[PDB]
Parts: structure tokens; C-alpha cells; sequence
């Protein structure tokens, strides 16, 4: 009753606590021994930065039963604004000890206003200044300090180890770990504080710098204390937003902190940290299903993006079911990257908007409930740093503002992003209840968050560790496991991060944790770590844990390559993952720890691997696993040389294949694959398995787990994208096997005779293996293949129906509503001249039908699975949606049949047979079939901007070009420094994003989309918004795109206002006519804007929607006028056979030919003679501008000026351009025509186009040496740098051709001096072999600034 | 006359 202490005890220990504070004077275990807490009369209590020390009266005790007390504490401060009474919890339970406040009371308060309103007097931070919960003494035996600290750095180690001596001298010193050993006992702290502070190092904020210990030294007698305390907790946080706006937000949880007490845990002779860190994961927070992260062999993206619909989600769980069939059923962890809106970085921050396109809601739950089955995990990429006006998220409150009231702009590519104001999104209750939108449509189906680039400091100057641990708190709270983008960021709850798991990004300072103490505590628990990746060094140098390598095969930064994805799972990842299925008990000899980076009391053995690095780890039913490094030394073979072992035996050993790809390597594994693939259990007995690998190829012996012994065989499978393979019988003896296995191919090892992993191709697809993915076998069991000709599935890759001659490829559709509109569409790619046609017959007769020629426009879409970088065959891909539409029968009797029709030897490719609901009706037939009208107002697309295809302006691109959405006010003209409408009708357009100055095609419509007639006339009409005359161009060609074979009609700015375009096309004899939007040479009109306000005022952007095609009435023709058109067009141009090119006139005979075939046809009608003679029409009308062009090259290069303007009035095109793309501007320079170079570039020339060898103009302006005309091409924007073919800048070819004052001036306008040429040759190295002296010293002057 | 027939000389 007198006795100012009391004794709380367990079966483990007896723990003496003060009754005048929550202290504890010492632990002592059953055998003994002691370990100290706060030996001192310290009862200091911080409450928002001001410390207040505690008497008597100020604290009341109460023992609530032997293993629990209760404190009451009076903290008041009346000069600081502080009347606080804090009650405070301390339990303990085995060998651990918990100190919880478990309840905060203000009497300067009445709480937190409705709307987190600022509390006057909240109480912010509270914390235990030296509390000493555990200490160790400089008088103590092996006394000691181990820490660590954040760092994504590959070559600097976050850990600190050092022993505690009379010399150890630190103030709240802070840790994200940290552990103290001596006598025999060694603790941890744990605490769930959210305090930012010191780290080693990291890119981001966002939960990177999170530490939680402060360790602090006093004296106690005469020797030295180092003691542990909890570093400060938020309680009521006032924060402020982005207008100045405050708030007071609750605890993200009440302050809580623990102790657990161990001695020699892993009964290795010594006490350390190791043996307080495998007491330490008894009381440590775990981060949300991380029990499941061992089970996620498959990490990958399947990526959607600018309304393509390159991933739609019943295709996803296709590829889920190919990559179970390849790994024997492994679990597998699909992020979604575009899963919502229109694609990637579309409609942020929208959670709830399930993309349309893809399927909706509806399909995403049945990926992710069918994929369940098959292991598979499903997770979707979100963003709550910014927005686009599109979402309907995106308000004036959710805006970040900059100190000046302007927005905080983000980054331009499809729309303009802008920032979000994080404290408000937070504090306002928006974010989460955009999660919850999210909820109602996943339920529990969904496993995972993915949150992108949060740390980055783009929605506040915070993101710090509270505001993390609250995002964490929104997302985990409804069933999701969180994982993030950064390295380092968010340390107490992330399980995944994708610069720590992709080791390709960021280079060797920006990686995952690199710290021995986080390794070894939560290896198993996350893919946040540091892999292989050699080029790194240090962590990243052969890590005996392995660590994640991600790599994808569904677009994801262009990723397709199948064969690349599934060879790196087993070389890393496999390893890696069954490494996390066990816990790290000794790590000892890390050769990353040295007395020079502060690590001197690091853990060592030279008993154990030689001196080398070793790690132990055990589960929870006694299994031992040992990883050993060969060598310590970087310079040895051996330093990249692992052994494992499992209960005694080993099961891998060898070098890995080098991580980076820059060296194949030779490690061989057999590896006991015990468990399976959704909690993680057991398998039983008789369905244990083994996976074997073998990087060079060959054959090994391996002596089979215990279990195994006995057998006398075992069953040996090659896997494939088929499943199990090439079954094997081999024999066993003395409990050992011999494998002969291919280089790098998987082989399953069972104890007899194995099931084949059972898949349906394509569930709610309508049609069974949609994507060909069944092997040749679909073609029997799931296609009907008839006709001569050949069907059959082709391409190592992404497997394609591939077509060969007359041939027909049928299947039954399933689960059709009857009466309800259907599209179906199929990719495309036809190197035949025959057809190749999609059909959907009922009962024999047919509902809908379309056809297309030869492809004529290759395939641009980064993220979609046959683009033109992945060989469809000769080293290109055609791949284009082909649609037909129809209502489903009320028989429910409908069939798909892909065809080719010609019986020529050529190939046709499909692929993706997809039958979607749609509501498209804008297409009207005539009686023959052909096409009668097409309006589209984008408002009903399947996906893509059909009828339009994405061109090749920016390559094989995630391209700027997809279909905007309508948001009043914010997607219109007028909001902000918006100047024109994302949509002209309706809630959809087509919009081009800043693709200005490209000098090439951006979009086309294509045949198998629209077809136009030979010799058919349509008229062509549409709505659009352009940002400034002459940036875009209508485009009218044959055939597939060529430079100069095109008509183009320039169209002027409709900014803010819609114009209306309307042409006239008459159909090719080829019927491969098309019309597109084109980028011309012509600079954009910014209208005086600088910085973002030049890329969302919409001066370089093209909106087009309610197009209409309509075939027209033209003059009718008789048989004579016809044949009367042909002499008057042979007797303008038959004579100019020397005047032309080869292909002009091969071109202009076919045309002629044909023209012919219709008139003098047997049993020809008024509509034949007509379509001739408006192809010849059209022929005189292309004829004529031809010469013009070529009457223009020639008055520029023999310098008729006169010449030069009458012809650019008739018709000439000022860009016109040879076989080899020499424009007359190229020309006009190279002759010395001055005159017609300004009056060339006043009209529109393009002062930087290319010629093949990409020689500009002021290229071709230093043969000669035509000092006037450098000056006036420099004046009107050329390239000073620019390179052509041989690596020469216009400064190389000047001093390669002895021109001195060219020189001079190409000098003065800032041609880089450094600039290399394709050899080792700078601009003073091409004066040495021409005899340019006084070039080369002047050059060297500038050089030398 | 681009790069090709001009180097030749
Ligand atoms: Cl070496
Ligand atoms: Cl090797
Ligand atoms: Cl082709
Ligand atoms: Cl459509
Ligand atoms: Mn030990
Ligand atoms: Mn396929
Ligand atoms: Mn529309
Ligand atoms: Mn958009």
C-alpha cells in the first residue's frame, strides 16, 4: 500500500512497474535473467512540443489483476494552452509488454467540429520523453545497439550496429527499428507512431521516412544507459489545405507501443538484435494480407489505354488461365493498369468507374471470381495525386492551388492533369468515399490496391507518414491489400512496391529497402526488397533471398514477350517466393556491413560458411532452410555462387542468370513446391511436387526430400503454355534422381501419375478459346475448320488463327440475349489480295457480314498484344478491329465463321473474337450490300475511335488520341485557360492532344470500316474544333498511307466554337480508298500563353465527332463519255511516260486499265460507265497536281522565280517531294535561290522536312556555301543541330566541304561545339582533314567556356 | 542533288 512499485507477472517473466508513473523498473525472465527499463525518476510527458514533468498528485494507479495496471495522468501546462488527463494501459502476456493510451481527455476542448472543423487547444502530439521502456547498460556484457533506417539505395546499407560504451552519447536518436542486447537479454520497440524523421536514403516522402524508436543515453551510476522509447504520436492533427483552409482530423488509431523480451532464440551461443527480432514479430504491426504475399509467384500488368480496350477483362482471365497452365497452377497477383474510365492515367481519380469498354463491372468480377480458382489475385492502379476534368470527381475544391491562386498542373498526354488538393481529399471525406464507390461494384472479389506515385509531393509539400497511414487505413479497411509505387515509400503497411519489384526503373539509389534488419523481419511478408540486378552493386549483387523480378507480357511499357515473362518467373521468382515461405532466424557475414558504415558490432561467424554469408529460416512446423553465399569477396567467381538447403538437403545451387539480362548464368534447382496456392497450406502427401530448372541444360542428380525416399519412380512433366507435357518415368534409387532437362524450360516433378490443370478457354465470351489459346487441338475441339485450304494456330507469342486458301473457321455462339444488339469484332491483319471475312449466320442464313482486302495500315497501339513491333510475319503487324453487328435470333441459334476466300498461297491472321452488347445503329446498307450512310457520334464505340484507326504520327505509342468525355464546366471551353470543348455533342468526341508538327497521318479511316466503292462518290461531313489554322489537315488516299500520294485539305481554327467540314471522295479502282486527319509543318498559334496554359489552351489539339458518310448521286455518264474520258486522259498524260516516276506510272496504268475493265465490262449498266469516268476524273485531277509539284521542284532548283509563285497559285504544293523527299525548299537552299527560299517559306515550306538521308535544307545550303540563305533558314526555325544518316549536323558537312564563314555562323546560333558525328569526329576534327585552320581555333575558344 | 549523288563527287 506505501510501496511506490507493484509486479505484474506471466509464466515467462515478472515485470516490476512504478505506481507514481507508467514505468517499468525490470523484467526478469524465469531463468533469471534481468533487463532493465527506466531506472531513473523520469515522468516526463510531451503534449504538442512542450514537455510538462509529472508529481505525485498528477498520476492515480490502479492494479487491475496480475497481468494488468491502469494509470491516470494529469497533464497541465496553463501558460501553453494544456489540461489533459491521459489514461494509460500496461499488459503484459508471455514475454511481451504493451503500454496503450487508451484514452485521451481535453478540458480545453469539446471535440473536433462536424466537418473536421479546427479544435481550438487539440491536443496534436504526445509522446514519453525518455521513457527507457527497455535499456541496456555500458556495464553489461555484449551491450549493444542495432538500428535501422530507410534506404532504397543499393550501395548504402540502412542499418547501424554498435556496442553501448561509456562513450555513447545520443538524444532521441530515431529509428525505424531498433534493438538493444546485453546479459544475456536482447528487446525490440515497437510502436505504432506515424513521426517522420532521419533516413539513409529515398526519392520520396509518402511513408519512407517513418521511424518509430528514439534511443536515448543517461547515466545510471557510473555506467552508461542506452534506453528505448516511442517516438512521438499524433492524436488530433490541425492540418491546413492547399486555399489555407484548417482542419483537425481524428487519430488514425490510439498511441500504442510494445516490448517483447528474448534470450537466445535461435539457440546460436550469442544474444543480438537477430534474437530480438524473432521475438519482435510477436508484437510488430503486419501490413494487411501479407500472409498471402508468398503465394504470388505471377506478379504482372495487363494495361487498357486511350479507349482501345487492348485488355478487356474476360481476355485477362484468359491469359490467368495460360500462365496456370505454364507455372502447374502457382498463384498469380494481375494489376490492373487501366482498369477503369477510358485506360491509364484516364478518368483519375474516378475509382468507382469500372471501364466501360473493357466490360464494366460485370466482367471484372467474373475475372476475378473465375481467376480465383486458378490462385489468381486481381488489383487495380489508382491515383490520389491527380485528376482530369472528365471526372466527375474533378471540382474547385479537389483542385491543388498553387501561393498565387493558380492550379497546380500535372502532366499533358491524352488531357491536361491537375494536382489534387491531398489535405482536403482527406479531410473533406472525398477520397474515401470514392473508395467506397469502388466497393459497391468489387465487393470482396478485388485483393489489392495499387496506388501510383504517392510521395512524390504532387497533392501536397507533405504525403507524409500519418497522411500515408490513413490512405492505408481507407484502402485496407475495405478488404484490400495495399501496394504502392516508390521504393521506399510506406514502410508500415505496403506489400508491394513496383521500383522495388521492377528492378529495371529508377537506377541503383531508387530501389527497394535495403536494410538487414527490415529483411530479416519481414522477407516473407512483402516484394519490397532489393533482387538480382547486378549492374547495381552492393544489395542488388546476387542477394542470397533472391527478391522480385516483375516483367509483363500485356502492354504494360510496351511488354508482350510471353517466352521472356515465364523463362524470368522461374529464373527469380520462383526461388524468391519459395524463400518467403519460411522466416528468417540468422543472417550472419553480411559482406554489405563494415566498421566504416557504421556496422562494426555486425553479426559474425567464421565457423559458419567459411567466414561467408549464410541465412537460416525455419516455418512454423520446424522446416529448415539455409541460403549460403560462396564467397564474401565481389572479385571472386563465387561471390555470386548460392546453395540452398531444405531440412538438410540441397535444392538449388549455382549462379543466377544475371537479373539486369546482361549474363546467363548456371544455377540448377529442385525445389519441394509443399503447398498450395491460395492460403498457403499444406498440400497432401500424395500431391507434393518439386519444380526443376536448369539454366545451361544437361543433367544433375538430386537426393529427393525425406517423404520421397521410398518411391521407386516419379512422374516428370515439361510445362508449356499447354499445361503438363512429354510425362516422363524415372527412376529412383537410394532416395535420388537424375533429371535431364532443356536449358531454361520448366519441368514438374509429382509422385505418380499427374491430372492435366482443367481450363475452359474464354468463359463468358460466347464462344469457347476466343483468343487461340487451346494449341492446335482448338481447331478439333472447339473451331470447325472447312474448305481446301489450311487453318492453324500460329505464332509462338500470342497464339493466332492463321489461314492459308479457300478456308472457313466456325463456332457456335453461347449465352446470347435474343432480341438484344450485338457487335462482334475480331482483329485482323490480311496479307492476301483475296478476303478475308467475319460472318454471323442463323440457320444457315446470314445476319451480318464484312470483309477486308490486303490490311493497308499498321498497327501503332503500345499496349495491344499484334502490334507492328511484334511480327505478324515479315516483321510488321496489320492487326485492325474488323466489326459486323447483328440481333440475336429468338431461336438462340447463332455461328461466327472467319474466312479467307482467295485460294492464293498469302496469309490472313485473326486473333479476339469478341461479342460485346452495343447499341450502335449508325450504318444504312444499299440492296447490293455496299455501303448506303455511316454516322457516328462516338457515343455507342465498342472500343477505339471507330471507323477511324490510330496512325503512325508518334510510332508504336500509348498515342495521344482517344475518345474525351464530357464534364461541364471543366472538359469546355472557357474554364480556367481552357480554350476549347473536349466534346461537341453529346458526352463523347475523338480528341488529338498536341500531336502539332508532325508532317504525317494521325488517323484514317480503313476499308474493312468503311468501305468506298470504285468509282462511288461519298460526301464526308463532320463537326470539329482545331486550335489554330493550317496545325491539321483532311486527308484523302488509296492504299496504304504514302507521303505525297495524298490529297490534303488544310483546316482552319474553330477554337471554342465548332466549324463543319464537308468533302467530296470518289472510291479507288482498288477499293482501298480512305480519309483521315493529318499533322502538317505548320506551327501552332499559342496566342501569347506560356508555361501549361500552351498545352490546356488547346492551340495544338483537333476534336472531331458527328461524322456522316453518305454515298451521293453523281451525273450520270453513257458508255461514250466514258470512253471519250479515256482518250482525253490518254491524250493529256500517255506522252509524259519519261516526265514520271516508275510507280507514277505503273500507277497511273492500273488506274486506266481498270477504268477500262468497267466500260467495255459485257452487260455494263449506266452506274459502270459512270464510276469510270469519275475514276478517270479523279485520276486528271491527281495527274494534274502531280506535275505542278515536279513544274515547282524544277523552278526552285533552276531558280525561276516567276515560275515559283504562278505555279504555287495554280496548284503546286509548297511541300512537294521527289522519290527521295526533296522538298523545292531543299532546292531553292542548295541553288542559291534566296528569293524563292523566302517566298518558298512565306507560303508554308517546311524549313525543317528531311530528305531519306535526313539532310534538311540548311544541310544542303553547305555544298555551296550559301551564307544568306543559313541565315534566313536559321531565322525561320531550322535545326542548327540537326542530324542526318551519317551522324552530320549542318556545322560537319560546312567544315567537310571547306566553307569558313558557314562555319561562323552556324557557331553564333548555338550548334553545340561537343557534338559527335557517327565516328569519334567533332567539328574541330573536320577542319584537320579539310585544312580549315581558322575554323578550328575559333571553336576551340568556345569549347573552353 | 541530295547527299548520296554529291559525296560519289
Ligand atoms: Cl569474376
Ligand atoms: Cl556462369
Ligand atoms: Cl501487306
Ligand atoms: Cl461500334
Ligand atoms: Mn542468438
Ligand atoms: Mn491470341
Ligand atoms: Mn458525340
Ligand atoms: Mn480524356
Amino acid at each position: 500500500s506505501m510501496v511506490a512499485c507493484e509486479t505484474l507477472k506471466t509464466k515467462k517473466m515478472e515485470v516490476q512497474i512504478k505506481k507514481n508513473f507508467p514505468s517499468v523498473l525490470q523484467y526478469t525472465m524465469t531463468d533469471g535473467k534481468v533487463m532493465y527499463g527506466q531506472s531513473k525518476d523520469v515522468r516526463t510527458v510531451e503534449i504538442n512540443g512542450t514537455n510538462i514533468e509529472l508529481g505525485d498528485d498528477d498520476v492515480t494507479f490502479k492494479k487491475v489483476s496480475d497481468t494488468e495496471a491502469t494509470y491516470t495522468l494529469k497533464v497541465k501546462d496553463e501558460a501553453k494552452k494544456i489540461d489533459a488527463v491521459i489514461t494509460v494501459q500496461i499488459t503484459v502476456k508471455a514475454n511481451q509488454l504493451h503500454l496503450n493510451v487508451t484514452k485521451i481527455k481535453n478540458n480545453l476542448s469539446e471535440g473536433i467540429p462536424e466537418g473536421n472543423g479546427v479544435e481550438e487547444n487539440a491536443i496534436q502530439t504526445l509522446s514519453f520523453p525518455n521513457q527507457s521502456l527497455v535499456s541496456v547498460r555500458s556495464s553489461q556484457e555484449n551491450a549493444q545497439f542495432t538500428g535501422a533506417r530507410m534506404s532504397s539505395n543499393t550501395q548504402k546499407p540502412g542499418d547501424t550496429n554498435f556496442a553501448v560504451t561509456e562513450d555513447t552519447n545520443v538524444t532521441d536518436s530515431d529509428y525505424t527499428y531498433g534493438f538493444i542486447s546485453g546479459a544475456g537479454l536482447s528487446a525490440g520497440l515497437w510502436s505504432n507512431s506515424e513521426h517522420d524523421g532521419t533516413y539513409v536514403a529515398a526519392p520520396v516522402r509518402g511513408g519512407s521516412q517513418n521511424t518509430r524508436v528514439y534511443a536515448t543515453t543517461q547515466q545510471t551510476g557510473d555506467a552508461t544507459s542506452l534506453g528505448l522509447a516511442s517516438a512521438p504520436w499524433y492524436y488530433h492533427r490541425t492540418v491546413t489545405d492547399s486555399k489555407g483552409k484548417k482542419y483537425t482530423v481524428a487519430e488514425t488509431a490510439l498511441p500504442q507501443m510494445a516490448v517483447a523480451i528474448a534470450g537466445d532464440e535461435n539457440e546460436d551461443g550469442a544474444v543480438n538484435w537477430q534474437d530480438g527480432a524473432i521475438a519482435y514479430r510477436d508484437i510488430m504491426n503486419n501490413p494487411y494480407k501479407s500472409e498471402e504475399v508468398p503465394e504470388l509467384v505471377a506478379w504482372r500488368i495487363a494495361m487498357n489505354f486511350g479507349s482501345q480496350a487492348q485488355n478487356p477483362f474476360l481476355t485477362t482471365l484468359d491469359n490467368v488461365k495460360k500462365v496456370a497452365l505454364n507455372t502447374d497452377g502457382l498463384g498469380q497477383s494481375v494489376l490492373l493498369k487501366g482498369y477503369g474510365n477510358e485506360g491509364h492515367d484516364s478518368g483519375h481519380p474516378d475509382y468507382g468507374d469500372i471501364g466501360q469498354r473493357l466490360g464494366g463491372a460485370d466482367d471484372m468480377n467474373t475475372m476475378m471470381e473465375e481467376g480465383s480458382k486458378y490462385g489468381a489475385r486481381f488489383g487495380v492502379h489508382v491515383n490520389a495525386s491527380e485528376m482530369y476534368p472528365e471526372a466527375k470527381a474533378f471540382s474547385e475544391d479537389m483542385v491543388r492551388r498553387n501561393s498565387a491562386g493558380g492550379l497546380s498542373y500535372g502532366w499533358n498526354w491524352l488531357d491536361q492533369g491537375v494536382g489534387i488538393d491531398g489535405i482536403y481529399d482527406l479531410a473533406s471525406g472525398s477520397r474515401v468515399s470514392r473508395f467506397a464507390d469502388l466497393s459497391k461494384e468489387v465487393g470482396d472479389n478485388m485483393d489489392f490496391i495499387y496506388l501510383d506515385v504517392w510521395g512524390n509531393l504532387t497533392s501536397s509539400g507533405s504525403e507524409d507518414s500519418w497522411e500515408t497511414r490513413k490512405m492505408s487505413k481507407m484502402i485496407n479497411d475495405n478488404g484490400w491489400r495495399m501496394t504502392t509505387e516508390w521504393g521506399s515509400g510506406n514502410e508500415y503497411d505496403s506489400t508491394f512496391q513496383h521500383w522495388a519489384a521492377d528492378l529495371t526503373y529508377g537506377g541503383y539509389t531508387s530501389k527497394g529497402e535495403n536494410s538487414e534488419v527490415m529483411r530479416f523481419l519481414r522477407n516473407h511478408q512483402k516484394d519490397s526488397w532489393v533482387g538480382d540486378y547486378p549492374q547495381y552493386g552492393g544489395a542488388a549483387n546476387a542477394p542470397l533471398l533472391g527478391g522480385y523480378n516483375m516483367k509483363d507480357f500485356e502492354g504494360w511499357q510496351g511488354r508482350n514477350d510471353y517466352a521472356a515473362y515465364i523463362k524470368n518467373l522461374y529464373t527469380h521468382d520462383v526461388s524468391t517466393k519459395f524463400i518467403q515461405h519460411f522466416k528468417v532466424t540468422r543472417w550472419v557475414n553480411n559482406p554489405l556491413l563494415t566498421a566504416d558504415n557504421g556496422n562494426a558490432a555486425a553479426v559474425s561467424d567464421p565457423n559458419t560458411n567459411n567466414g561467408n554469408e549464410q541465412i537460416t529460416l525455419k516455418d512454423s512446423n520446424g522446416n529448415v532452410v539455409v541460403v549460403s553465399r560462396g564467397s564474401n569477396d565481389t572479385s571472386s567467381a563465387a561471390y555470386r555462387q548460392r546453395t540452398i538447403t531444405f531440412n538438410g538437403v540441397k535444392v538449388a545451387s549455382g549462379v543466377v542468370s544475371a537479373g539486369d539480362g546482361s549474363a546467363t548464368g548456371d544455377e540448377s534447382y529442385l525445389l519441394p513446391w509443399m503447398w498450395d496456392s491460395f492460403t498457403g497450406k499444406l498440400v497432401k502427401d500424395s500431391e507434393q511436387k518439386l519444380y526443376h530448372w536448369n539454366t545451361k541444360g544437361g543433367t544433375t542428380t538430386w537426393t529427393l526430400p525425406d517423404s520421397w525416399k521410398n518411391l521407386s519412380s516419379v512422374k516428370v512433366y515439361q510445362l508449356t503454355d499447354q499445361g503438363k507435357t512429354n510425362e516422363q518415368t524415372v527412376a529412383v534409387s537410394g532416395g535420388k534422381v537424375t533429371l535431364t532437362a532443356d536449358a531454361e524450360t520448366p519441368y514438374v516433378v509429382y509422385k505418380g501419375e499427374a491430372k492435366q490443370i482443367q481450363v475452359n478457354w474464354s468463359e463468358g465470351m460466347h464462344v469457347v478459346d476466343a483468343g487461340f489459346n487451346g494449341g492446335s487441338n482448338t481447331l478439333t475441339d472447339n473451331w470447325t475448320v472447312s474448305g481446301s485450304g489450311k487453318a492453324e494456330v500460329e505464332g509462338d507469342n500470342n497464339a493466332m488463327l492463321r489461314l492459308t486458301g479457300k478456308v472457313d473457321v466456325s463456332q457456335r455462339l453461347t449465352d446470347l440475349k435474343a432480341g438484344q444488339k450485338y457487335a462482334l469484332y475480331v482483329g485482323v491483319d490480311n496479307r492476301s489480295t483475296g478476303d478475308a471475312s467475319v460472318t454471323v449466320t442463323s440457320g444457315g442464313k446470314v445476319l451480318a457480314t464484312n470483309s477486308t482486302g490486303k490490311s493497308i495500315a499498321k498497327n501503332y497501339i503500345k499496349a495491344y498484344g499484334h502490334n507492328t513491333n511484334s511480327n505478324t510475319e515479315n516483321g510488321s503487324s496489320y492487326f485492325q478491329n474488323m466489326y459486323v453487328f447483328f440481333t440475336a435470333p429468338e431461336n438462340g441459334d447463332a455461328t461466327v465463321t472467319l474466312s479467307h476466300k482467295s485460294t492464293d498461297g498469302a496469309h490472313t491472321y485473326f486473333d479476339d473474337v469478341r461479342i460485346v452488347e452495343n447499341q450502335y445503329s449508325g450504318i444504312t446498307y444499299e440492296k447490293d450490300g455496299t455501303l448506303k450512310s455511316l454516322t457516328n457520334g462516338f457515343e455507342n464505340n465498342a472500343q477505339g475511335i471507330w471507323p477511324f484507326v490510330v496512325s503512325g504520327s508518334e510510332g508504336v505509342e500509348d498515342n495521344r488520341i482517344h475518345l474525351s468525355e464530357l464534364h461541364a464546366p471543366f472538359t469546355r471551353a472557357g474554364w480556367d485557360v481552357k480554350k476549347m470543348d473536349d466534346v461537341l455533342d453529346g458526352t463523347w468526341s475523338v480528341k488529338v492532344n498536341g500531336l502539332t508538327q508532325k508532317g504525317t497521318l494521325v488517323y484514317q479511316t480503313i476499308p474493312q470500316n468503311v468501305k468506298f466503292e470504285a468509282g462511288a462518290k461519298y460526301k464526308v461531313s463532320f463537326d470539329y474544333q482545331s486550335g489554330s489554322d493550317d496545325i491539321y489537315a483532311i486527308a484523302v488516299g488509296q492504299g496504304e498511307y504514302s507521303a505525297g500520294s495524298v490529297k490534303l485539305t488544310n483546316l482552319k481554327k474553330a477554337l471554342g466554337e465548332t466549324g463543319k467540314a464537308e468533302f467530296e471522295l470518289t472510291g479507288g479502282v482498288n477499293g482501298d480508298s480512305w480519309f483521315g486527319i493529318y499533322s502538317t509543318a505548320t506551327a501552332p498559334d499559342l496566342q501569347g500563353s506560356t508555361g501549361n496554359a500552351q498545352d490546356f489552351g488547346g492551340y495544338k489539339d483537333f476534336v472531331l465527332d458527328n461524322l456522316k458518310i453518305e454515298r451521293i448521286e453523281s451525273q450520270t455518264r453513257t458508255k461514250a463519255e466514258a470512253q471519250d474520258k479515256v482518250k482525253e486522259i490518254r491524250g493529256k498524260y500517255d506522252s509524259k511516260r519519261a516526265e514520271l516516276s516508275d510507280a507514277a506510272w505503273q500507277q497511273y496504268q492500273d488506274t486506266l486499265v481498270k477504268a477500262r475493265v468497267l466500260i467495255n465490262k459485257n452487260g455494263a449498266t449506266a452506274e459502270d460507265f459512270t464510276k469510270a469516268y469519275d475514276i478517270l476524273v479523279a485520276l486528271d485531277e491527281y495527274m494534274k497536281l502531280k506535275d505542278l509539284d515536279r513544274k515547282l521542284l524544277e523552278a526552285a532548283m533552276d531558280g525561276q522565280d516567276d515560275e515559283v509563285r504562278i505555279l504555287m497559285a495554280n496548284g503546286a504544293d509548297v511541300n512537294a517531294a521527289d522519290e527521295f523527299g526533296t522538298t523545292p525548299l531543299h532546292l531553292a537552299a542548295f541553288a542559291g535561290h534566296l528569293e524563292i527560299v523566302e517566298v518558298l517559306l512565306k507560303t508554308g515550306a517546311d524549313v525543317n522536312a528531311d530528305d531519306v538521308l535526313g539532310d534538311t535544307p540548311l544541310h544542303l545550303a553547305a555544298y555551296f556555301g550559301h551564307l544568306e540563305i543559313v541565315e534566313v533558314l536559321l531565322k525561320d526555325g531550322a535545326d542548327v543541330n540537326a542530324q542526318d544518316h551519317w551522324g552530320w549536323t549542318p556545322l560537319h558537312l560546312a567544315a567537310w566541304w571547306g566553307h569558313l564563314e558557314i562555319v561562323e555562323v552556324l557557331l553564333k546560333h548555338g550548334a553545340d561545339v561537343n557534338a559527335q558525328d557517327c565516328f569519334g569526329k567533332t567539328p574541330f576534327d573536320l577542319a584537320i582533314d579539310n585544312g580549315n585552320e581558322d575554323i578550328a581555333e575559333v571553336l576551340q575558344k568556345a569549347a573552353k567556356l | 542533288p541530295f547527299l548520296a549523288l554529291l559525296a560519289a563527287x
